[PDB]
């Protein structure tokens, strides 16, 4: 049901893009539009594409609108795998990255919150400490020798370990890696730290920086002492270091309940730092 | 009578308790007071947070004691704090309920009910800070006081943790409450069975925050040898962000006590458990000191609105405005706030009085983009030693709500910005303010100016005509914002600055940077005879009474009035000198030059805080009269 | 409760003339001086004015916990003999079993009060009858070790009181009941699953987690003493010597005294880096029952 | 150069509790003012003072007080 549910949103975003764009009549710019998009980005098949929010937000009266929005992390992808679905549809190596922009709003970043995580957001500020450009997994073929390599899945969200499932064999198991480097797929990455605009700052409260992470052709975009306007994929960074804090901190302890007495305790702390994410980067301002 | 295990906190019967009180309360309070509004505070009160909704009821303590019955309850508040805030909680739900269905259809309909209120108690006790508080007093309510030194930024909490499958996968997720995170092993949907991965997606599950701040603590009553401790409130929720650093706080919560781990590999525990507030209330304005302006606050007025909050900027009723706008018809008003702002303080009363108006200084300007010429004034004065030029320091640092006060020598110019500090709790380094950035708004006070070491007073080059700082160095290259006026006292080298000699050389100072000062104050006694007799009369009194009344008296004194006077002034008038000045304005500069232009740029900022006061939004001709003469004032004082 | 050798010397002089002899504390006193605080301490707890008089509101915190738990120390026996008695098949005997068989809150647990010793100079001396020589730094050989001493120097530093925990309690909340681990040295390990008597053997045991407010704290805090200086012998410098303070004497001690410490010294497991040892060393402290300020 | 006036000043400091002896060069100006410094077990970073804030209620003594220089006598000033 909440695959069913989500699946209808799929449906809804993948008709709106499909359903007219554009209400230009005459002189135009007549239709349709972001079929054009696809095409002029098959003009030169660099695979990624721009497609604005305030349409959509205006389309559906906003439920969509919303729907996106808010649940935007649970929501990326039925959005990409739908776009897959209309590139098969209409057009003949795959890389898809869905960049939204032109926002309704701005926000500061101390205006940001834990309520708008997992959402896409606006956050303006200067960008500060550019990082070099890093590949990143995200698929990877890695099995042991026994008996077969090749297995190519998973490792999706940051772990990075592990295959999932179906190991050795016959081995079966649990077990571990062997990582090939030979086959797998990378994008990306670059890092930059950005900080709050210069000119906002609540006296005296002085400024502070967050870091946000820059995959995509989204790469690069950025610029070293530069005011600049990101759109949301906003997110999570697991931190070691903060301890002492003080708590009182959650923890991971495992609920054996199940089973049956005759692993050990296998405990982590789970301790989070906010760390925004970049789909889209822009030099306004 | 039921019970709860260790609290003799008896389950409801403390909720009935409760509501006798809530429902029946009136003044009591006054017979606390002495006496010497009618109707009962609660209802009414209750009513305007029902049709606001802003929630957050946040009671006194106390108006429960002294009140029949509750007697009680004020010591179950204030020994066991958590629960009773939870019944509390629980019995102002259902009081409002209960209030709800006597008026039938309210609010449209029955949501509001279900949507959680809490009580956020303050004014508890008389507390000795933080320092002498015993073990015995783990978990209390507590007072603290002091200006806030940084704060972290916000970092994430969990409230409830997500789970995926690897098999098939199914979503379900578990509730932590308490202080763990307890993950089934396996498994929903197969089960089967069967002993497969239960993922943890950390992007789905859902936060609240928690913030930190560090605090510099004043209990005063400092019992010595001790030097001032710094503290940690960890705040939470709606309270987030609602403190900038650098404000003189009340803030009060429970005290606490957490062990942190040693290793951090290791389970091990460090014991010696580590200690801080938690920070329930905050209680920002005050009665007794002045009002923070509102072109300063800004966003935090264009937000705290959305998310709702509560105090923030100092609210006044209706009659006594009605008595603002009676005084304001006074006519020896501009003498008369003169007189009462130093009331040990004798004569002198053009220095007083300059001071008056860098309280009410300047008006802000944004034209369309840059400008902000602010309201900033700032003074400097001199003359013999023992003239009290260090008390109205002092008083002034009572009043101003953010301001710091610096000696001559125990500064440097890291030590007056960006000192980029091992925070030492995590081992990180982390940025702090200096003293001019949290002097920010209001007012600096600096003690023998004339003595600051070379390096120092490059400095305020910087912020006397930019109005803000530029820090290009170490970490962090930003221009950062300090806006604050900037009270000086100087020694000239006499020390007694004797008759002539040139004045101008015997301030000593380079002259440019004297010339800067809006207005500069030189204090000489002329030894009137038929004074020394009258002061001697001022101050070898207190004498009678040990315990001190009738400071000045008999002299008619506002008091607490002049504060939201003075507030009321700044936030709700913006003067404007219009036409009728500018001929005698210019005429009167030119008359100096035939000096430097920034006494112009003084005249019209210190002018405009004088028809500040006596509520004008327009500059009369008049009034600029004064204006010049106070500048005049040290001329008349310059010709020894 | 500040106990005094000097009355125990005059009890002595009663019990020794006016016999029959009785075997000496003092000595035994001062040659151990750290089991005898537990000793003397239960010797107390027996005999107290039972009641003894209501426990109102305020009053205190900490004060009802203890109350509640003496109070429920006692309806556990009442309801364990209570049922004994109803099957059979003197009656000392059914009290004995009931106090054996049953679970109970330790004295040591609840108490409200603690225990210091001040030592005898003085007149009593020369009664005459050593616990205090006032000492130097220099002057305390290792050999000293365990005894009740008394010293004289500067104190410095002296660092902020905080809560240490003796007893930590946590509650299974599944088997009720509750955990008291004692802690000692610098850090423990807080334990999992559960201990309980009912989640022993059981299929499924349960997990406990601390309570704040129940465990067992005393105010710690550590202080340095130099020498006097004068007492240093000619060449050299003058040494340091770290000392403990728990429970009602915390906050008695300040930087720059001059002052007499009396305390019960002990030991507690140090070494400097790990190749340095030799082994099993102690690296020591003082502990400070009793203080006596010059000036 | 006799007259033995800081005699006196051993004498009052040895009298008067929370009394302190420093002299110039004695008791530097970080010897007067307080530094930051890491606080072991207990933690951090405490204010620890000398002179003036480590006695304090009660007298302070200074000895050959011309030689102290400038920033010395700013805080005693
Ligand atoms: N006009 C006055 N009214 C009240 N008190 C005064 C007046 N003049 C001097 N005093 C008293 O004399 C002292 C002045 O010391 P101060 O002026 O601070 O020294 P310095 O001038 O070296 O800074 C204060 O305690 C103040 O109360
Ligand atoms: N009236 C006196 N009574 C006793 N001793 C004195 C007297 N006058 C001078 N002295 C001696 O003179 C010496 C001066 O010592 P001191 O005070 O250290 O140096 P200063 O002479 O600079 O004060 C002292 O040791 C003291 O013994």
């Amino acid at each position: 049901v909440d695959d069913v549910t989500g699946e209808k949103v799929r449906e809804a975003f993948e008709q709106f893009l499909e359903d007219f764009s554009v209400q230009s009549t005459d002189t135009g710019e007549v239709e349709k539009v972001y079929r054009a998009q696809i095409e002029f980005m098959k003009i030169y098949d660099l695979n990624t594409i721009y497609i604005d929010y305030q349409h959509l937000s205006m389309r559906e009266n906003g439920a969509l609108a919303m729907a996106i929005s808010e649940q935007y992390y649970r929501f990326l992808p039925f959005l990409q795998k739908g776009l897959r679905r209309v590139v098969r549809k209409y057009a003949p190596e795959r890389v898809f990255q869905i960049s939204f922009f032109n926002l309704p709003t701005v926000h500061r970043i101390r205006d940001i919150r834990s309520e708008k995580i997992g959402s896409l957001l606006s956050i303006s500020g200067t960008v500060t400490r550019t990082s070099e450009v890093r590949p990143e997994l995200y698929k990877a073929s890695f099995t042991c020798d026994m008996c077969r390599a090749i297995v190519d899945n998973v490792e999706q969200s940051f772990k990075y370990t592990e295959p999932t499932f179906c190991p050795n064999p016959s081995c079966e198991n649990r077990a571990f890696w062997t990582l090939n480097v030979t086959r797998s797929r990378f994008l990306d990455w670059q890092k930059v730290r950005i900080q709050e605009n210069a000119n906002e700052i609540p006296t005296g409260s002085m400024p502070r920086t967050l870091d946000v992470i820059l995959r995509g052709d989204s790469v690069e975009r950025a610029k070293p002492g530069d005011r600049c306007k990101f759109t949301g994929v906003e997110i999570v960074v697991p931190d070691v270091t903060q301890l002492g804090l003080p708590g009182v901190k959650p923890s991971s302890t495992l609920d054996t309940r199940g089973i049956s007495k005759t692993r050990s305790l296998g405990v982590r702390d789970l301790t989070y730092k906010i760390s925004f994410l970049a789909c889209h980067v822009i030099s306004i301002g | 009578l039921r019970i709860i295990w260790g609290t003799n906190v008896s389950i409801q019967e403390c909720t009935t308790n409760f509501r006798n009180f809530l429902m029946s309360f009136k003044y009591k309070f006054r017979k606390i007071l002495d006496e010497r509004d009618e109707e009962l505070y609660y209802i009414k009160q209750l009513n305007e947070m029902r049709e606001l909704g802003t929630s957050n009821l946040n009671l006194d303590a106390r108006n429960l004691l002294a009140y029949k019955q509750t007697e009680d309850l004020y010591h179950q508040l204030l020994n066991y704090p958590q629960e009773v805030i939870s019944i509390m909680d629980q019995t102002i739900k259902d009081c409002m309920v209960s209030l709800i269905v006597d008026n039938n259809l309210d609010y449209d309909l029955d949501e509001i009910e279900t949507k959680f209120y809490k009580v956020r108690p303050y004014n508890v006790g008389s507390c000795k800070g933080m320092r002498e508080l015993n073990p015995n007093d783990i978990d209390k309510l507590i007072n603290l006081k002091g200006l806030v030194l940084r704060s972290t930024p916000v970092i994430p909490d969990m409230k409830v943790a997500f789970f995926k499958c690897n098999v098939c996968d199914h979503t379900m997720a578990v509730e932590i409450d308490r202080g763990v995170i307890q993950e089934p092993a396996r498994c929903e949907r197969i089960d089967c069975n069967e002993p497969n991965s239960m993922s943890l997606i950390h992007n789905r599950c859902s936060f609240a925050d928690k913030q930190v701040i560090k605090l510099q603590e004043t209990p005063d009553f400092v019992p010595d040898g001790q030097t001032p401790h710094s503290i940690s409130l960890c705040v939470y929720d709606e309270l987030v962000d609602s403190c900038r650093a650098g404000d003189r706080i009340e803030v009060t919560g429970t005290f606490r006590s957490i062990p942190i781990r040693a290793n951090s590999r290791q389970r091990v525990l460090k014991s010696l458990y580590k200690t801080y507030v938690d920070v329930v209330h905050v209680k920002v304005s005050d009665k007794r000191l002045d009002v923070d302006t509102s072109t300063i606050e800004q966003e935090l007025m264009q937000n705290k609105v959305d998310h709702n909050e509560v105090e923030e900027v100092r609210q006044i009723t209706d009659q006594d405005l009605a008595k603002i706008r009676e005084v304001a018809a006074r006519e020896d008003l501009y003498s008369l706030l003169a007189r009462s702002i130093a009331p040990s303080i004798y004569e002198l009363e053009d220095v007083k009085k300059g001071i008056l108006l860098q309280l009410f200084g300047g008006t802000n300007k944004t034209f369309t983009k840059g400008g902000r010429y602010r309201g900033d004034i700032n003074i400097l004065l001199c003359g013999d030693p023992s003239t009290s030029k260090s008390q109205i320091l002092q008083y002034v640092h009572k009043i101003t709500p953010r301001g710091v006060y610096t000696s001559g020598k125990g500064s440097s110019a890291v030590g007056l910005t960006a000192y980029i500090t091992r925070d030492v709790d995590t081992k990180q380094l982390v940025l702090e303010s200096g003293a001019l950035v949290l002097s920010d708004g209001g007012v600096c006070c600096i003690d023998e100016f004339d003595k600051m070491s070379d390096s120092t007073r490059s400095v305020l080059h910087e912020v006397m005509e930019q109005q803000t700082i530029s820090i290009a160095k170490a970490g962090i290259i930003t221009t950062l914002n300090a806006r604050s006026s900037i009270l000086a006292s100087a020694n000239p080298i006499g020390s007694r600055y004797n008759p002539n000699l040139p004045v101008t050389e015997n301030i000593d100072l380079p002259p440019p940077l004297l010339s800067r000062f809006d207005l500069v104050y030189l204090v000489l006694d002329k030894v009137d005879e038929k004074n020394d007799r009258e002061l001697a009369k001022h101050l070898t009194n207190l004498y009678l009474e040990d315990k001190p009344e009738h400071i000045s008296q008999d002299d008619v004194l506002p008091v607490e009035f002049l504060t939201m006077y003075i507030s009321y002034a700044k936030e709700h008038i913006h003067p404007i000198i219009t036409e009728a000045a500018k001929t005698e304005l210019v005429r009167a500069y030119v008359g100096m030059r035939k000096a430097t232009t920034r006494q112009l740029e003084s005249m019209i900022r210190l002018a405009e805080a004088h028809a500040k006061m006596k509520l004008k939004n327009v500059v009369e001709l008049e009034d600029v009269q004064e204006a010049v003469r106070l500048i005049r004032s040290a001329i008349k004082d310059y010709a020894t | 409760v500040i106990i005094d050798l000097d009355d125990i010397l005059q009890y002595q002089n009663e019990k020794f003339l006016q016999g029959t002899q009785a075997d000496d504390l003092v000595s035994a006193i001062q040659q151990n001086a750290n089991h005898f605080t537990e000793l003397f301490c239960r010797a107390i707890d027996n005999n107290m004015p039972l009641p003894t008089k209501e426990i109102d509101y305020k009053d205190d915190v900490l004060d009802v916990i203890l109350n509640q738990r003496r109070l429920r120390n006692e309806r556990m026996l009442s309801d364990r003999t209570n049922e004994i008695r109803s099957e059979n098949l003197m009656n000392d005997a059914l009290r004995e079993v009931v106090e054996d068989e049953t679970e109970l809150f330790p004295p040591n647990l609840t108490r409200r009060y603690f225990l210091y010793f001040k030592p005898l100079s003085q007149n009593c001396a020369r009664r005459y009858r050593i616990s205090s020589k006032p000492l130097s730094v220099r002057q305390i050989k290792g050999d000293f070790l365990g005894q009740l001493i008394t010293v004289r120097g500067i104190i410095t530093r002296v660092s902020d009181v905080k809560p240490a925990v003796e007893v930590i309690a946590y509650t299974c909340d599944q088997c009720g009941y509750e955990v008291f681990q004692e802690v000692n040295s610098r850090t423990f390990t807080p334990l999992s699953e559960c201990t309980s008597e009912e989640c022993s053997q059981n299929q499924t045991k349960g997990q406990l987690f601390m309570s704040t407010r129940a465990s067992k704290f005393s105010a710690f805090q550590e202080c340095k003493i130099q020498e006097l200086s004068q007492q240093v012998p000619v060449g050299h410098i003058p040494r340091s010597l770290n000392i403990h303070v728990n429970g009602t004497l915390v906050r008695s001690l300040s930087p720059g005294d001059i002052v007499d410490v009396t305390g019960i010294f002990l030991p507690a497991p140090y070494t400097g880096f790990k190749a340095l040892k030799a082994g099993l060393l102690t690296e020591t402290y003082l502990e400070a029952q009793f203080v006596r300020q010059h000036k | 150069p006799g007259v033995a006036k800081s005699q006196l000043l051993k004498a009052i400091c040895k009298i008067s509790p929370r009394g302190v002896y420093t002299t110039g060069k004695g008791s530097s100006g970080v010897g007067l003012t307080a530094a930051v410094m890491k606080d072991p077990v207990t933690d951090e970073m405490i204010l620890e003072g000398g002179a003036l804030v480590l006695a304090d209620n009660g007298i302070c003594c200074i000895d050959e007080f011309d030689k102290m220089d400038e920033s010395d006598r700013t805080a005693i000033h």
